[PDB]
């Protein structure tokens, strides 16, 4: 599993295509957090995060603010992710089962995902309207669904 | 010599072990047991009940929220922002899923938002308290015994006076035209003694 | 299905007798 | 397969045929070609192999 990220900061990008990409059947991990730290194991580097908000995050998920993993592999050098950052993504949820009594939300982020950087300031930013476009997908997503 | 056997315990009880048998030269018999178990727990864990609410879905034996997009079907009506005082439609399954997930929220009179549910509807798209006449155009209101869906509890002002009702109900009493106020999305004190 | 070895059986043959069974599902020449 | 005996087994003859306790493989086995041999219980040497 790799694929690519969206830029950071996208100027007006389509806030409706994240509605339908959150949507899709192979979508089951949507949420928006801080990405924590990072581990070593190189086809599963772990992604550790700071949970903020979910809208499907589904099958056999529970309430937000877990922290759980996100991991990540060598070949998806599109797909970087910074320590301390906010970001949103979407994507397949996680295969539920470990050495636990369950890997709930030890996320895959897997090819063909969605990723792009989170702001955590808008208003000194230029136009906040980049920021709100992603508040009124999560907003539809939250309302509408699918 | 070469005849053959089947077996089976009595009837619901549970039998472990193969289930058929072959008499050779004249006197082995195989693969069959030396002992063995005819019954076994033929009855499962029952009404396990885990903690399900309106805003509510529970799993793993234990309570939990629902998803506020599948609260979506909740009725329309006005609400306020979670850190400012401008009014917006909502619908009372999907705030109160953010409340069980700790989200903030405010309330907001009853003609304070745009709320897509707060008039009678057409047919094809007819709210959970009402569906489409034989032959007609127009949607109509049911009844309060036509109560299919689950339903919350809440406080609205009918014949001058708050009172606690269903869900359903008060959307069947708006969609009909009879003269209502929604309070809270939460039930009034009315039914305190 | 896929045995490798069946009808592993004793009988009394009263100068003719018939048995009935299932091939099993392998596409393969049974040697009986 | 290293001529260490295994196991033994014994049943009557009634027929001219005499059908063995189905000898299931010990859990980790040596490889190789086992064998079987048989005889009579009785005042008969009469080895089959």
């Amino acid at each position: 599993d790799c694929g690519q990220m969206q830029e950071e900061l996208d100027l007006t990008i389509s806030a409706e295509t994240r509605k339908q990409t959150a949507c899709k059947p192979e979508i089951a991990y949507a949420y928006k957090v801080s990405i924590t730290s990072i581990t070593v194991e190189n086809v599963f580097v772990k992604y550790k995060a700071t949970l903020l908000d979910i809208y499907k995050t589904g099958e056999a998920v529970a309430e937000k603010d877990s922290e759980i993993t996100f991991i990540k592999k060598v070949t998806c050098t599109n797909a970087e992710l910074v320590k301390g950052r906010q970001y949103l993504i979407m994507g397949k949820e996680a295969l539920q089962i470990k050495y636990n009594f369950s890997f709930r939300y030890i996320y895959p982020l897997d090819s063909l995902t969605w990723i792009e950087y989170w702001p955590r300031d808008t208003t000194c930013s230029s136009c906040q309207a980049f920021l709100a476009n992603l508040d009124e997908f999560a907003e539809d997503i939250f309302l509408n669904g699918c | 010599v070469g005849e053959k056997v089947t077996v089976s315990c009595s009837g619901g009880m549970s039998l472990e072990g193969p289930s058929a048998f072959l008499c050779g030269s004249s006197l082995k018999w195989s693969p069959e047991m030396k002992n063995a178990r005819c019954v076994q727990k033929e009855n499962p864990l029952t009404q396990a009940v885990p903690k399900c609410q309106r805003w509510e879905k529970l799993q793993n034996s234990r309570c939990v929220c629902k998803m506020p997009y599948e609260c979506g079907p909740s009725l329309d009506v006005c609400a306020q922002d979670e850190r400012s005082k401008r009014i917006l439609p909502l619908t009372v399954c999907k705030m109160h899923v953010l409340h069980c997930q700790g989200r903030n929220y405010t309330l907001t009179g009853r003609d304070s938002c745009t709320l897509p549910a707060s008039a009678e509807k057409a047919c094809g798209a007819c709210p959970l308290w009402g569906k489409c006449d034989a032959e007609s155009s127009k949607c109509v209101c049911r009844e309060a015994s036509e109560c299919e869906e689950e339903g919350f509890s809440i406080c609205v002002e009918v014949n001058g006076k708050e009172q606690t009702m269903s869900e359903c109900e008060a959307g069947a009493l708006r969609c009909r035209g009879q003269s209502i106020s929604v309070t809270s999305i939460r039930p009034c004190a009315a039914e305190t003694q | 299905y896929f045995p490798e070895s069946w009808l592993w059986e004793v009988h009394l043959v009263p100068r003719r007798k018939q048995l009935q069974f299932a091939l099993p599902d392998s596409l393969t020449t049974w040697e009986i | 397969p290293e001529g260490s005996e295994v196991d033994m087994v014994e049943e009557i003859d009634h027929i001219g045929i005499i059908s063995f306790p189905d000898f299931k493989i010990p859990s980790n086995p040596r490889y190789g070609m086992w064998t079987i041999k048989a005889k009579y219980k009785e005042d008969f040497s009469t080895t089959g192999t």
